[PDB]
């Protein structure tokens, strides 16, 4: 009785993310009550703070959690599959088919999708660290988020960033390079990559060194009114004991000639007198400097992160090749370059406004994670919806190959094949062309490729609305992209199909 | 009831009359445009004529009805160019509020305006134009091009200039004890859909729009000495008695005897010899068949007002019932008139009988063809108003140049007149002279031009005319061009307006502003 | 700008209502009337008259379509949008240039003269009597309706009608089409539709014993037992075979008139009596005693019986007129048996318009490219004179060229093609190859109108555009609107 | 086009109305108004009359049944069923970007191709031999779609023998020749008996009226028989003169009746009037053995001419022996307050009278609606000798030719193919509804039908495969005897195409008018 309630109501959920798919797609404005403007095609932001009507959207929003740690881009396929699945219930299930009959056909098709998944993928060699292949993958990856202006700028940035993280075992961890600077400066296209480490603070005094080569980094009841001044005099000696020990300990290597660079970094506030006593020795100090960013200094100059001022050893002070400082706004940045063997890089993003950084911040976080799966797994799958169209034709004609229960499974087989065809039609609809004529040309290219006794992968060009080659165009997806998506595509489908009845009740 | 005293009454009266006046000011001059009124009853009329608009518009404060009656008086005097007339007295109320705040007594404001207009009569006589004056080829064509202004029909001036002039030449009659004048309002104007104004037809006489009831009746009558008979007698089955009422064969004989007499009444019309007969009320096919054998052209469903002008123009006696001194029902031959030429012509998928050469009363009809009803709504009232200007042109040859020439000239005469009277009335003359200049300033507002640039140059040319009495001409000049924004004599542009129209415009505008200035308070009694 | 917004937004929503009424791809829109029923049709002439809008300024344009139908009689297929299309490109004028509409009046007059010259450049003569081009010409105007299935049969009724009931007085084809009657019978097929010389009636016979058939008919158009009997004897004095009266028929008159062997009908409207009097030659009789020998029937060949499964109808067979000319008044009818009320109401609108279009065909034998080629052909020269003008008036003058390009654009959006590359190719092809290039009614291709077989008369193009331009100046000449007048 | 889906979704709920009333195994739906009329029937014309509707699009659905009532009158449920499947396919294929008229144009091509294959699927039969086996099988399928099996076995020989009375060598079938149906409350509805003669609906209102007669002489009247001073002597003369008008006509009846034979008044004589009867005439009718009536109908008098050659007279002026008929045997039955007269033993009656007895109004309303709908459907079978195999065999077989076309019928690529696959699958909802009304699985039955058609087509043999809803298996329409007339199916497909173009070509919904 109430089975048709959740089918009809949740059907209108596809139009939410429908137009957010594809590099030629459009954008949607989302503004919360706190004043945060997020304009992006990303599904994690659009499915989080946005208010939902049908309760079925809870499992849809939670389904993207597994895609955030794996893909994070193109997550609209989760919603597009559910919308087409519910429209199939008004056709196949409306005929009286039990909801589990069509469910079993999708579970069988899941194993068949994995068998055809290894044949469609193309293996690459990641041991040689070929940049030509990385420039093409990052290119098309940024086209689905930002325009070609930010794509050409960020393509060598992401390519050169993942090359600094590597080993003989090809170990690449996203937890290694994490910190990314977010600031409004110049224009978004002016983003510059640094092969070394970037500091967010700099010299606050005119006598501080502007440009140096080597830098030593030091990481950090009274009865009368006259008796009350004794406590104020003793509390000043507490911070004085920290500053007086620095003057003597920095004399270790050379304290007489202040011709090199000197660095002192502290987490909390420091006595402003330090600027006066350090001006004679040309020692640099910082005001309100962070902490976690100090752990990266051990991977360049071989230093050691220190907490207090009591323990100071020459092992903490390292040798840097070149140190540059740039003054931007009210916060100067200290750039560490010419490193012997840098183990990490810092991403410095420059932009104009807040919404301009919202598009870049979503692109860099999703860009670095997508390239991570490329180096981890050498298998790379051609993109541009080439697999969704091919798999639909492989399962369309089966008969004696894969059949199962006669007439019960075949009904669900045709539903899974026609459901995957909505994604390429969505790509054409967002571009403004006719999906009927474009799909008819794509089907002819696959038929001409199979009849020519040659293995070929044909893509979809959204600019001219014709077929193309994902290899020549450069569109590529990682193997783990469709591995967790298709596996999750069956789970998101079985949620509503195996759902029986929802009752209105509760504790007021 | 509700009674308020003080300046609150005069302030609410001026603001109410000024609000409704600014609505009709957009129609001033040739660049003016029509506006639409929503009556909420389903009827709407788009026109620039203030006589109909002020009559349709609901007057909120009772003081606004004075300006409504002012437009009704212009119809009985002139009736044309209402856009340039009724807005003159509206500006006198705006500057009057500043004089009320002063110590000047309201009657002193009135007395200052009385001596201003009384002396302004001689001011008009100085710039007054004689009967000949400028070239004046037919003297009507020069005025006909002026009547095209103030309206949207100016684009058709290549035609209407010849239409109105050539039609009204045969209207001349002898009436009012040997006085030669045109009987205005006797001209019938017809409208037809399709094509443009170039398809209009001029009828030197009366033209009635109607056809024959039966298609088998002859539609063509040619030759001279065509007699017409207007019969308003209703031919129908007679009703019963006062209610006393009364063999069904003898009962049916009542209709047999009546219809038998009706056939005999038509036979009396046959012996008369009239080519055209008219019938007001409708008839069946029995009495219609008798008209076919009568060899006389009949018409049914006739309007009574249309036949009243037929008996006047032709001279035949309208017969509502057939009777004589005896008890015999017949039609005497002395009730028929004569006409020079009568012929029915086919026009715009229709036919109309053209009655020309009327001896008793001479007149003319104008049959015009146009786009549609909504397009001819403005062209209807405009042509009916232009008939009065042509009348006043040949009745009195006095005309004045239009386009702000009079208002700009009167300022110079009042500048020397203000210092002549002096005392407290000198300020009233200055405010009265500045109020007359507002009308030509609002003329360029509808044209999106600069009026003060033209007024400063135009008044300087009128000043050089008055400052030099002996004058060849190195100074004298007049006229204002809206299209090119230059000063050129109106003899070349051809814009001249009758003097009698402007004199009666300012004569009636005097008592219009005085009626508001004489109101101390306004009280309203609640209705029962 | 206070009163100008109300006038612009009045006719702005009208364009979207009638946008689906143009072209062979024209669609329908469901409308809920205040009477409580529904009106679903693709013809705007009935929609614009029965539609209720809040702004009375739009009501003035609702009568413009009726005026074009009375004066011309065409435009409901295409030009119906052109009446409200001119105001679409006039919106970026007052809000941009802030200039009085008077400048547009001079701009439209110069554009109207140039538009008439372009139509005369592509004008070509065609034989009106030859049925070669006239067969496809009639199907061109009516091919936008459901009749497409029967358009081969529907064209036969329209082609034979203009050559029969029209004739002439000598001035053209001029005649009156209102006296020509078209009988609409729902149910069945149009295969039984024939050209009949006599009147059909839907009212049954008042008496069961009267047999229905006639050889040589006599038509009479009209204590108590003996009085009516004597009245029947006066009616039967001429021995009529048919008796028709507008009032009811008492049971006493059924037995008395039975002795004369005649048929009696009742509830006949005066509209039918006027046609029967002309067709049968009889004279309408008011007073019963006025019946004479002059009312005998004339030129009626045979009488038959056409009966629906419910009740009985009056059916008169075909005949002819012995000659052994006077085209001002003709007596004839076309019997139409329709399949369903949806297509039946469209054929009546098509047949009356086809005779109205074919009228204008024979009024102006010249012929011009149709199907949307002329509107794009004018826009080539209309935009060319704009660049040659080079003046203040260029802005309102060049804006008219957009109105000429949007007329075929409506057909593009209804067909589903891409107007970008299509209209860009038309403007380049017309300015080079020829003006005959146009949009296909189905595929939307660059195929020319010469080989495609669609054409439109010159008088249809000249009068409709000239009327639409002059009618568009209505709201342009309205500078203000006043609400709450309370006449 | 935001309002395009408004009329599509609102009209979708119109399918479930008659969905359960389709097929021989279909069920009944009760509709009762506030006037006290209980109508239980499968007919859609009655259900769509007084029922309040929401979406105005249901009005066009009722107008589509107007042409179906004249041509068919029974089995009109398939009209709205093909629309419901179209509405489910409406938002499907239109969402793909295909213009609605393109799908409509595809139906015109499919309709022309359906008529080409329509002549090959039908089986021409000869109606001149008057085959009883063919009539019993066709009438059986029609009765199961209206009433139950109890009335099916009873009405099967009734409808079969009724259509055999109206026929000629020219195949002339007059639907108005046999019309009148006798509505009576007697015994049970299953006791309905067929009569080949003529039945009168009125009988003697007086105890002295003839109980049993042989040769009856019917005198038919129409005009009302009932008729309505210085001293009181004039009041007595006016009241006495009121009866002189009736008594003057009674004296003529006495002499004209005894004219032919006045010796033995042992035969029947009947006077029939439309209005009330004068009680003074009953005294003369009793002694003269004359049967009289009170408040008698009119149209029933015209049936005496088609059998015995009677005549219905209006006034009292014309009296001829042609008015007085004859009868072989007369059996008068007294039911309720109005006696009933039966005319049997007719020489050669050309029209049969349907005598239906029952319990109450709603019991008679089921049979009265079934006979009128069942007789007109079988009457059209004898009009056209071309007979189409029924049981939905054509809808499934035609789809097989439409699904595979390719180089045969193609046209545009994807524009026409969308309408081809739509119309091919739009006709498969009818057999799915037939099985759903029976309570079985429509897909498991259809899967066996498709497997049977594949085995019959590959074997190169001509066979018609139907669906048996009783056992839930496949059958042959020729073996079971389910058939359909040519004009029924041809106008159903053509009529469904015309009504489909109305909803598909509607671009937007507009609300305009005075509130």
């Amino acid at each position: 009785a109430a089975l048709k309630v959740n089918v009809t109501s949740a059907e209108g959920l596809q139009s939410v993310l429908e137009t957010n798919l594809g590099p030629k797609g459009t954008l949607k404005m989302l503004v919360d009550g706190a004043g945060n403007i997020k304009l992006t095609k990303d599904g994690k932001v659009l499915l989080t703070e946005m208010q939902i009507q049908s309760p079925t959207a809870v499992l849809i929003a939670r389904a993207a959690a597994a895609q955030d740690e794996i893909t994070g881009d193109g997550t609209t396929t989760v919603v597009c599959l559910v919308g087409e699945l519910l429209r199939q219930a008004h056709r196949f299930i409306q005929e009286g088919v039990h909801p589990r009959i069509i469910t079993d056909g999708f579970e069988i098709a899941r194993k068949e999708s994995m068998k055809f998944l290894d044949e469609f993928k193309i293996s690459k060699t990641n041991l040689s660290n070929d940049r030509e292949f990385l420039l093409q993958v990052a290119r098309s990856s940024l086209l689905t988020k930002v325009d070609a202006d930010l794509t050409e700028v960020l393509t060598p940035i992401v390519t050169d960033a993942v090359l600094s993280v590597y080993d003989a075992q090809a170990d690449n961890l996203d937890l290694h390079m994490v910190e990314i600077m977010q600031m409004q400066h110049l224009s978004p296209k002016d983003t510059t990559f640094i092969k070394g480490l970037v500091l967010d603070h700099g010299g606050r005094h005119p006598d501080m060194p502007t440009r140096v080569k080597n830098a030593y980094v030091l990481i950090l009841f009274y009865s009368s009114a006259d008796q009350r001044d004794k406590l104020a005099a003793s509390e000043r000696k507490f911070v004085d004991a920290k500053l007086k020990k620095i003057i003597d300990l920095k004399n270790e290597v050379c304290g007489m000639d202040p011709d090199k660079g000197f660095v002192i970094i502290n987490q909390k506030g420091i006595d402003p007198m330090s600027l006066d006593v350090f001006a004679k020795h040309n020692i640099l100090a910082l005001r309100r400097a962070k902490r976690r960013n100090m752990e990266r200094l051990q991977l360049v100059t071989g230093g050691e992160a220190q907490n207090s001022v009591e323990d100071l050893s020459p092992q903490i002070l390292g040798f840097s090749g070149l140190v540059y400082q740039e003054t931007i706004g009210e916060e100067k940045f200290t750039y560490v370059t010419e490193n012997t063997d840098p183990k990490s890089c810092t991403i410095l993003i420059k932009g104009s406004t807040h919404y301009a950084l919202a598009q870049t911040k979503d692109a860099v976080r999703d860009g670095l994670r997508a390239v991570a799966n490329v180096l981890k797994d050498k298998n790379i799958i051609p993109g541009a919806g080439a697999f969704y169209i091919a798999l639909s034709r492989y399962l369309r004609s089966a008969n004696m190959n894969k059949l199962g229960a006669k007439g019960k499974t075949k009904t669900g087989i045709e539903a899974f094949a026609e459901a995957l065809l909505v994604i390429p039609k969505t790509l054409v609809k967002n571009s403004g062309f006719d999906p009927l004529d474009v799909l008819a040309m794509v089907e002819d290219e696959l038929d001409d490729a199979q009849d020519s006794d040659e293995t070929r992968y044909v893509g979809v060009d959204l600019n001219i609305g014709d077929s193309c080659d994902p290899t020549i165009e450069g569109i590529w997806d990682s193997y783990r992209v469709l591995r967790n998506a298709i596996t999750g595509a069956t789970g998101i489908a079985s949620n509503l199909l195996l759902c029986d009845e929802l009752l209105r009740a509760g504790r007021s | 009831g509700e009674k308020i005293s003080g300046d609150d009454i005069r302030n609410q009266n001026v603001l109410a009359t000024m609000a409704v006046a600014n609505v009709v000011k957009s129609s001033l001059g040739p660049v003016g445009l029509d506006k639409m009124l929503v009556d909420d009853i389903g009827d709407f009329t788009v026109t620039n004529d203030g006589a109909t608009i002020l009559s349709l518009l609901d007057v909120q404060h009772p003081a606004g009805k004075i300006l409504v009656e002012l437009a009704q008086q212009q119809d009985r005097e002139i009736g044309d160019g209402t856009t340039s007339v009724v807005i003159i007295a509206s500006e006198l109320l705006k500057r009057a509020n500043e004089l009320v705040k002063n110590k000047i007594h309201p009657t002193t404001i009135i007395t200052g305006f009385r001596v201003a207009l009384r002396e302004a009569i001689r001011f008009i006589n100085e710039v007054l134009s004689t009967s000949v004056d400028t070239l004046g080829k037919e003297t009507l064509i020069n005025i006909a091009k002026t009547s095209m202004s103030s309206k949207i029909i100016g684009a058709d001036s290549d035609f209407f200039s010849n239409m109105v002039v050539d039609a009204l030449l045969a209207v001349k009659t002898q009436n009012s004890k040997g006085e030669i004048k045109y009987p205005v309002k006797a001209v019938n104007v017809l409208k037809a859909h399709g094509k443009s104004a170039t398809e209009s037809l001029l009828v030197p006489g009366y033209a009635l729009n109607c056809t024959v009831a039966s298609q088998a009746m002859p539609k063509r009558i040619a030759g001279g000495n065509v007699k017409i008979a207007c019969l308003d007698l209703n031919l129908q089955k007679a009703r019963m008695a006062m209610g006393v009422q009364i063999d069904p064969e003898q009962l049916e004989q009542i209709r047999k005897r009546e219809a038998g007499i009706v056939l005999e009444r038509v036979k009396k019309i046959i012996d008369a010899g009239a080519q055209v007969v008219l019938t007001t009320k409708g008839i069946d096919d029995l009495c219609l068949k008798e008209f076919v054998e009568a060899k006389i052209m009949g018409v049914r469903r006739c309007k009574k007002e249309d036949l009243r002008r037929i008996a006047r123009a032709t001279g035949a006696t309208l017969v509502s019932s057939m009777s004589n001194l005896e008890g015999e029902e017949t039609f005497e031959s002395s009730y028929l008139g004569l006409c020079d030429e009568v012929v029915q012509a086919k026009f715009s998928d229709d036919e109309c009988i053209l009655i020309k050469g009327t001896s008793k009363h001479s007149s003319s009809s104008i049959i015009l063809r146009g786009a549609n009803d909504y397009s001819l709504d403005e062209m209807e009232r405009s042509l009916h108003d232009s008939l009065s200007v042509v009348k006043r042109t040949l009745e009195s040859g006095n005309v004045v140049p239009g386009g702000g020439c009079v208002e700009a000239a009167l300022n110079i005469y009042l500048d020397n007149f203000a210092t002549t009277v002096g005392s407290r009335e000198q300020l009233a003359i200055a405010e009265f002279a500045a109020a007359l200049l507002i009308i030509p300033k609002t003329l360029a507002v509808n044209a999106a031009k600069d009026s003060s640039e033209l007024v400063a140059k135009l008044r300087s040319y009128h000043a050089a005319s008055q400052m030099a009495k002996p004058e060849r001409r190195s100074y004298r000049n007049y006229g204002l061009d809206l299209i090119r924004g230059k000063i050129v004599d109106e003899i070349h542009a051809g814009v001249l307006e009758p003097t009698i129209s402007k004199v009666k415009s300012l004569k009636s505008a005097l008592e219009a502003c005085v009626a508001i200035l004489r109101i101390d308070t306004m009280i309203t009694v609640d209705p029962e | 700008r206070q009163a100008q917004i109300s006038n612009i937004t009045a006719a702005k929503a009208v364009a979207d209502v009638i946008r689906t009424c143009l072209g062979p791809k024209a669609m329908l829109k469901m409308l809920l009337d205040p009477m409580g029923g529904l009106v679903l049709t693709n013809d705007g002439h009935a929609i614009l008259r029965e539609i209720d809008v809040a702004h009375p300024a739009a009501k003035s344009m609702l009568e413009l379509s009726r005026t074009q139908d009375e004066e011309v009689g065409d435009g409901t297929t295409t030009v119906i949008i052109l009446a409200g299309e001119i105001l679409a490109q006039c919106a970026p004028y007052l809000i941009e240039k802030n200039i009085h509409p008077v400048i547009i009046i001079q701009a439209l007059k110069k554009a109207l003269t140039d538009a008439l010259e372009v139509i005369k450049q592509v004008s070509k003569p065609v034989d009106v009597e030859n049925d070669a081009a006239m067969k496809k010409l009639i199907q061109a105007s009516i091919g936008t309706k459901y009749v497409i299935h029967w358009s081969e049969k529907m064209c036969e009724l329209a082609l034979d009608a203009v050559k029969t009931v029209r004739k002439d007085l000598p001035n053209f084809e001029i005649d009156i089409k209102r006296y020509v009657r078209v009988e609409k019978i729902p149910g069945g097929d149009v295969l039984d539709s024939r050209v009949l010389k006599g009147v059909l009636l839907n009212k049954d016979v008042v008496h069961p014993k009267m047999s229905r058939h006639i050889e040589n008919p006599r038509v009479v158009l009209l204590i108590e037992e003996e009085q009516v009997q004597l009245m029947c004897e006066q009616i039967l004095a001429v021995r009529p075979t048919l008796v028709i009266t507008e009032k009811g028929v008492s049971d006493l008159a059924q037995h008395y008139l039975l002795k004369g062997g005649c048929s009696v009908l009742r509830r006949v409207k005066k509209s039918d009596n006027n046609r029967i009097a002309r067709v049968t030659g009889a004279t309408i009789v008011n007073r019963v005693e006025d019946l004479k020998e002059s009312d005998v029937g004339t030129n009626c060949g045979l009488f038959k019986v056409e009966m629906i499964g419910d009740e009985y109808f009056s059916f008169l067979d075909n005949c002819k007129e012995p000659l052994e000319g006077s085209g001002l008044q003709k007596a004839c009818t076309i019997m139409l048996r329709g399949g369903s009320k949806d297509i039946l109401n469209e054929i009546d609108r098509n047949l009356q318009d086809a005779m109205a279009v074919a009228r204008n065909v024979m009024l102006s034998p010249s012929l011009s490219p149709g199907g949307g080629a002329t509107e794009m052909a004018v826009s080539v020269k209309l935009a060319e004179k704009a660049k040659q003008l080079e003046g203040i008036q260029q802005w309102p003058y060049q804006a008219v060229a957009d109105a000429m390009e949007c007329i075929p654009r409506t057909l593009i959006q209804n067909a589903g093609g891409d107007p970008i590359r299509l209209l860009s190719q038309l403007r380049a092809k017309h300015a080079q190859g020829n003006f005959t290039t146009g949009i296909d009614g189905d595929k939307g291709k660059i195929v020319d109108m010469v080989s495609y077989g669609i054409w439109e008369p010159e008088v249809i193009k000249q009068q409709s555009v000239k009327t639409a331009i002059e009618s568009a100046c209505l709201l342009l000449r309205v500078d203000d609107i006043v609400s709450g007048v309370r006449k």
